């Protein structure tokens, strides 16, 4: 099996950390990330090795700053190429509330600050429009959903209040019943759907009415490749499912999916039964976590001393995921 | 004037309240003074003015009461020994009581854990200088286990000076809950490290040995177990408070038994256990009383102290006997117990005497101490925790209450080293 | 203060209440016994003013209460010739929608239409008072009003009241039964509770009850009217006990966690060890702590859940009347002393024990003893793990295999309700099994 690739990324201090005069307890060198314990400075710092240890603590003017472009060119680009080979792929962002999950996956729409999802979509349509072999034709379908307190909402159709039911097809696996799947023929169109979708996510008074730290966003692309040949006249089809996930903060029930995800990752890392069905998230992502798929995790890290316990936990879960191997 | 704060929580705490306190219109309760000098009265009060300050001494019952599921309301409030008092009573309005540390502690308790601030404030004020914070509490309580640590934490936070005295209830090889492994482990990190100064143990699995060996009882009882504890508290709380030739104020309690900062836990005994009938053996002896104060069999806790060495031993005897007699006898304990004495430490045993023997024993013996043994009481809940809650995990229940990998992992590692650090003494 | 809310669901349920509501007949009620002088029908307690449903009085004077009938049938009983029990008017629903056996029917069909009005009743009902800490559901594993209607009524209640774990009762198929529908069918009704919500559940195995009546009591001839008491009584222990003043008390929120070991709705077993004959002579009295063992005996066992298989899990025992502390701590130890109990790999002194008073209630000859010491075993053992298999061999062949749905489709959705209910309730089988099959 192909190992689930893992990258961790540390961001610059945020307003909260700055207001408390937080010092940085994270260091990086090569693919290694080291964390210092602010409370017990007497211990030896804990080190972890990953596929990538992204230092994005400073700013683009730094030669060593890990940009949106590097993060995408390493893992995003690799997964898209696998999609073209016909493999199902998945990338999920994991980490403590405010560590930088949405920035990594979505980013912002200015300044070359766009994240993995916008860059991959753009790259996808660019490659398709660069085609010169008329025997090849393509189809791109998109779906975007939110998972909040186990409830699934269609972000491309906020015009319906049904909490879509996650089901298990008797032969084809899990799916979200009646989730809209829209055909898109340009990057501009897909971006427009992405934008309105981002506008439909649940917000929380508790988060100063910002997007709720407890909702999961799953962005799916169904990429179909049709290859003709004037001969016998059969067109062959290659279908790849691209799943781009932006998880709720790692720190019918509020934290079921996240706690269950932890258990699934731990169990898989150990095994190499698994509670996939214990949560809607792990259920829908069953094949991406141990199944027929090329998967990658990007763990977001706060650099601050005040978030030591949470950051250590993220590093430890990312270390375990690194041990998972899917069967493709 | 060394007045006193009564906080009673959960089941074990509220009910335990029932049995500590009633041993008090025995009259001394917590810091007035007087009364108890020429009998008289009874109940849930006397003649004056209320509120509060008549505390645990003349016209009033002072306590802070904390119930989180209206069990302590009805169980005692009414027909029973009290009034209590009004205004001094918490009923959680149905919170629904919770099993789970995180649950009244993080959840319903916060909301009440704030309403418990008002109780503490009014008592604190009383016009007397308060030196105790007395709290009953339950490993596996959630309300008590994780509400008691909330209550404890603010009280250490706001009352650093005033060492907390907390009564404990524990895990012994027998069980309540299944979540009590970890429930009391999280009740821990907070009971060490949470301004709780000294810490009492009251294992119910050890309480029986006592109520049934020493005692005969034919069929104990949870109310009868409440006779036991009163014993262990009156010595500490009444004794030394109530009059006395070497008198140990509660604070002697925190330097005598803690020899260091992490929450020193103790085990405590009452000898004068007696047998109704057997009533006739050793006229309230000292050796009698010393004898019974160390045995493996007379400790009213879930550690059997014999495995290891105690580190600190605080004993208290209030029978009207020789101040020469008690001190001369306690030595003999110390010399056939070497290995039970901590090589550091001299004066491995402190002795206090107060001047009135418990109403109707004639002569009393209270015991306190920490030995190396407890590396036990925990190397048991931790084996429990790692393999339980933290294990293949049991906290979905708690996982909604609001604690996520934390309060588990931190409670094992912090409470763990407890095991190593504790051992450290005398390996 | 911590009320329960009592919901019935079907034939199995409207009656079962008659067993629940009669068994109550001691001045208690869902969660408010906070006391009453009335007695009997309650007639004699007074009329203080009032009208349908009683403002004059509390649930105490009159109940916690909500019967759903999708046929008048059982409900006409409870309404039946003021059937000797007028327990209130207007806590009954009687839907003459014509009854439907189908998970699909009533649940998708007639029930949809009158699950609401009911929701309304519940809601109002859920409001008069304070602390409702509980929802009781009588459920079958066959009765249209009990599957889809309950997968409807549990589902909406879970969705609407996430914080209040539902307790539901069950009367599941085994080797014998009714219908053909019920091998799957209850399957369908099993999907829904599940992740719709639900908490701990309980069952009476109808094939276990009539068994225990033949191995532990006497009367092989017996009527279901009597089997309801065996199951009726289970409740009295669960709610009347934990809901009444005593030592070590488990509330409805104690029930959830002590049974629940992981999150795919879990199931439980009920053992009532006091079950002595009218024709017994229990060794003048039956030993209190033997009562505990009574529990484990596969024999009290309500269901055909061969404990033989596997390791229990959660064990919640509720003792009531004249029980001794030293009886529990010291008898409960013993069990965890046999080989057999084989508690699980992560059970940590699994046993949860409560004491309640008064005594074991009783009425009439059909009621056995006046036993003065009770054991209620509510457990989660691997077994369950096999009865669902049973229903799953039935299903792989009764519904899906060659399909018995043409009735059912008629009422609503195909290709999941079925396929989804097999795969989701299935893994139940695998996941369950893996809950207790290795050290890991
Ligand atoms: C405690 C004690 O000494 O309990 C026992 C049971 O095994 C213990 C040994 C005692 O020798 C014994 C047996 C007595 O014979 C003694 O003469 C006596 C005392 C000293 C009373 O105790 C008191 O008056 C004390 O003042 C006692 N008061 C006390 O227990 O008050 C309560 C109100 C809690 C009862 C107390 C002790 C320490 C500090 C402060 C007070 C309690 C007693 O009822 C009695 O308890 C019992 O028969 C008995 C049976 C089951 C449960 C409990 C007690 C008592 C009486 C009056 C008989
Ligand atoms: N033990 C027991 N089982 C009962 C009782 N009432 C019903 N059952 C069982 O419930 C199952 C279904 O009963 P039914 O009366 O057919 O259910 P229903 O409510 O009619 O079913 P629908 O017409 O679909 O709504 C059968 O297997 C019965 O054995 C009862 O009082 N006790
Ligand atoms: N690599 C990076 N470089 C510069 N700024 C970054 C950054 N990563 C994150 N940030 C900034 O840090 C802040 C928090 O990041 P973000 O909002 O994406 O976190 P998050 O998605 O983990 C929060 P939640 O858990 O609530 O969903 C934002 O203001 C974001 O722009
Ligand atoms: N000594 C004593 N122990 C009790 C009493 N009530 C309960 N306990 C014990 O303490 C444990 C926790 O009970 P309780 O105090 O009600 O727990 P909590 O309130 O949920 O924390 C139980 O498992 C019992 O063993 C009591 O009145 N006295
Ligand atoms: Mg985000």
């Amino acid at each position: 099996g192909a190992s689930v690739k893992v990258a961790v990324r540390v961001r610059p201090f945020n307003s909260r950390e700055m207001s408390r005069d937080s010092k940085c307890i994270i260091q990086m060198s090569g693919s290694t990330t080291t964390i210092v314990n602010p409370k017990q400075p007497k211990e030896t710092p804990k080190s972890f090795s990953f596929d990538y240890s992204y230092w994005s603590h400073t700013s683009p003017e730094d030669i060593n700053y890990a940009s949106q472009k590097q993060v995408y060119r390493d893992i995003g680009e690799e997964m898209l190429q696998h999609a073209f080979e016909g493999y199902n792929v998945c990338i999920f962002a994991y980490g403590q509330t405010g560590a930088g999950k949405s920035y990594t996956m979505m980013g912002k729409q200015e300044k070359d600050q766009q994240g993995i999802i916008p860059q991959l979509c753009e790259d996808l349509f660019s490659r398709i429009n660069d085609t010169t072999n008329d025997n090849m034709s393509y189809s791109v379908e998109v779906s975007y959903m939110e998972i909040y307190c186990e409830r699934v909402r269609d972000l491309l159709n906020p015009k319906n209040k049904g909490n879509l039911r996650v089901r298990e097809h008797p032969l084809l696996g899990p799916y979200v019943e009646d989730l809209s799947k829209l055909a898109v023929t340009s990057y501009n169109d897909i971006q427009d759907l992405m934008d309105s979708g981002n506008k439909a996510r649940t917000v929380a008074a508790t988060n100063m009415n910002e997007t709720s730290s407890r909702s999961h966003a799953v962005f799916n692309i169904i990429f179909t490749q049709k290859r003709h040949d004037a001969e016998t006249n059969i067109t062959t089809e290659k279908v790849s499912k691209i799943s781009l996930v932006d998880l709720a903060g790692s720190e019918a029930n509020i934290n079921k999916s996240l706690t269950t995800l932890g258990k699934v990752i731990s169990a898989l890392a150990e095994m190499d039964f698994i509670p996939y069905r214990d949560s809607v998230l792990t259920w829908l992502l069953r094949e991406n976590l141990g199944g027929n798929s090329r998967t990658a995790m990007v763990a977001a890290l706060s650099p601050a001393d005040i978030n030591y316990d949470e950051t250590l936990s993220t590093l430890r879960y990312a270390d375990r995921a690194k041990q998972i191997r899917n069967t493709v | 004037m060394r007045e006193i704060v009564h906080i009673q929580a959960g089941q074990c705490g509220n009910q335990i309240g029932a049995k500590f306190w009633e041993v008090i219109s025995d009259e001394h309760g917590i810091d007035p003074t007087g009364s108890y000098h020429g009998d008289s009265d009874l109940q849930l009060e006397r003649i004056n003015v209320y509120y509060n300050e008549a505390a645990g001494n003349k016209y009033v019952p002072r306590a802070i009461l904390v119930d989180l599921e209206p069990g302590t309301m009805d169980s005692v409030r009414s027909g029973p020994f009290g009034q209590i008092f009004r205004p001094d009573n918490f009923v959680f309005g149905q919170s629904g009581a919770g099993n789970n540390w995180a649950k009244g502690h993080y959840t319903e308790g916060a909301e009440l854990v704030d309403s418990v601030l008002d109780v503490v404030r009014k008592e604190s004020e009383s016009c007397d200088c308060l030196q105790g914070f007395q709290l009953t509490h339950s490993l596996g309580g959630g309300t008590g286990s994780g509400m008691g640590t909330l209550l404890i934490s603010k009280i250490r936070e706001e009352y650093p000076d005033r060492i907390m005295n907390t009564f404990s209830v524990v895990p012994s090889p027998k069980v309540s809950d299944t979540v009590v492994e970890p429930y009391n482990a999280t009740l821990s990190v907070h009971q060490l490290v949470e301004n709780t100064d000294e810490t009492y143990c009251i294992d119910n699995e050890a309480l029986y040995d006592i109520c049934f060996r020493t005692l005969k009882l034919t069929t104990p009882t949870y109310g009868d177990l409440n006779h036991l504890v009163s014993a262990t508290m009156s010595g500490v709380t009444t004794c030394l408070r109530f009059p006395g030739q070497l008198n140990a104020d509660l604070r002697k309690l925190a330097v005598n038994m803690v020899p260091f900062p992490r929450l020193h836990f103790f085990m405590p005994g009452f000898a004068p256990l007696t047998s109704r009938g057997s009533q006739q053996y050793r006229a309230l002896t000292v050796p009698e009383l010393t004898q019974q104060m160390f045995d493996a069999k007379n400790m009213m806790a879930a550690c059997d102290p014999r495995h290891g060495r105690y580190l600190t031993v605080a004993a208290v005897f209030r029978g009207r006997m020789s101040m020469k007699e008690v001190d001369e006898q306690m030595l003999n304990v110390q010399n056939k117990n070497s290995s039970y004495f901590v090589e550091w430490i001299p004066n491995n045993v402190k002795t206090a005497v107060c001047d009135i023997p418990p109403r109707g024993l004639k002569m009393s013996a209270t015991f306190i101490g920490n030995s190396t043994a407890i590396q036990e009481l925990f190397k048991r809940i931790s084996e429990q925790f790692t393999a339980m809650f933290r294990r293949k995990a049991f906290l979905h229940w708690y996982t909604g209450e609001g604690m996520d990998e934390m309060e588990f992992t931190e409670a094992e590692s912090n409470m763990n080293d407890l095991v190593s650090e504790y051992q450290q003494y005398q390996d | 203060m911590r009320e329960c809310i009592s919901i019935h669901v079907g034939q199995a349920g409207v009656q079962i209440g008659n067993a629940c509501w009669e068994l109550y007949c001691l001045e208690h009620g869902i969660q408010p016994d906070g006391q009453m002088p009335s007695d009997k029908t309650i007639g004699g307690g007074d009329d203080s003013f009032n009208t349908f449903f009683s403002e004059t009085g509390a649930g105490k004077h009159v109940p916690r209460a909500v019967f759903v009938d999708l046929e008048p049938t059982v409900i006409d009983e409870v309404r039946t010739g003021t059937y000797r029990q007028l327990f209130h008017p207007e806590q009954l629903i009687t839907g003459k929608e014509d009854a439907a056996n189908n998970y699909a029917r009533g649940h998708y069909t007639i029930g949809k239409e009158i699950i609401d009005l009911v929701l309304d009743r519940i809601r109002k009902l859920a409001d008069q008072c304070t602390g409702l800490q509980g929802f009781s559901v009588f459920h079958s594993f066959g009765g249209g009003t009990g599957s889809g209607f309950t997968s409807l009524l549990m589902e909406r209640l879970s969705v609407d009241y996430g914080k209040k774990s539902k307790l539901e009762f069950s009367i599941y198929p085994a080797p014998q039964v009714s219908t053909a529908v019920v091998e799957p069918y209850n399957s369908i009704l099993t999907t829904h509770t599940t992740l719709e919500h639900s908490d701990c559940a309980f069952m009476v195995d109808n094939e276990a009850i009539y068994d225990i009546c033949r191995r532990n009591l006497d009367i092989e001839r017996p009527t279901y009217t009597n089997l309801n008491r065996l199951i009726g009584q289970i409740v009295s222990s669960i709610t009347a006990s934990l809901r009444f003043d005593g030592a070590l008390n488990v509330d409805l929120t104690e029930f959830q966690t002590n049974l629940v070991p992981y999150p795919r709705a879990h199931f439980p077993l009920a053992t009532y060890a006091p079950v002595i004959s009218a024709e017994k002579a229990y060794h003048e009295q039956l030993s209190v702590a033997e009562i505990t063992n009574a529990c484990f005996e596969p024999a009290n066992q309500m269901v055909k859940c061969d404990p033989r298989h596997g390791k229990y899990m959660a064990c919640c025992l509720l003792y009531r009347g004249d029980v001794v502390p030293k009886d529990v701590n010291a008898a409960i130890a013993t069990i965890k002393t046999k080989r057999t109990i084989q508690f699980v790999d992560w059970c940590p002194t699994g046993f949860k024990v409560g004491i309640n008073y008064e005594p074991p209630t009783v009425v009439p000859g059909g009621d056995l003893a006046k036993v003065q010491r009770a054991v209620c075993m509510l457990s989660n053992t691997t077994a369950i793990a096999e009865a669902w298999a049973r229903l799953d061999h039935k299903f792989d062949l009764m519904y899906a295999k060659r399909a018995f749905v043409h009735w059912y489709v008629g009422e609503g959705m195909e290709e999941g309700e079925f396929s989804e209910a097999r795969e989701d309730m299935a893994a139940l089988e695998k996941d369950y099994e893996e809950v207790g099959v290795d050290s890991v």
